RNA sequence: UGCCUGGUGUCUUGGGUGU
């Protein structure tokens, strides 16, 4: 569909970052809280993006 | 009684399942952080599915 | 006049209960 599903949109060029409501953090104990799995995966993705940008230039 | 009754001693044993350890009710209470639905468990004042 | 408190992990696993 030209308006809604264009074929080139199947390739990701910009990634949407969900709000913390989607990936809430949990307090494992009284002091240390735990980052969610999605948060760690997004951190890894962003590190890889930074690495690619640094290497390219 | 018009009917005679079978009558005698028998060995009975009390099992761990008592009603006061199973009765549970909930009007409102804690909810999960991710889904904002009632938590699971009688010990946590949870809801029924 | 000294004045009262609501806020509860998560993920696995195991053993059970009623059909």
């Amino acid at each position: 569909n030209e308006d809604y599903a264009r074929p080139e949109w199947m390739i990701i060029t910009v990634l949407p970052v969900p709000p913390p409501q989607v990936r809430p953090s949990i307090a494992m104990d009284e002091t240390t809280q735990g980052q969610d799995d999605l948060t760690h995966k997004l951190s890894d993705i962003l590190k890889a993006n930074i690495n690619v940008q640094k290497l390219e230039m | 009684l018009m009917a005679q009754v079978f009558f005698g001693p028998t060995y009975y044993q009390r099992l761990r399942h008592m009603v006061d350890d199973k009765i549970h009710a909930r009007a409102r209470g804690p909810v999960q952080v991710l889904t904002r639905q009632p938590v699971e468990g009688r010990s946590r004042d949870g809801g029924l599915r």
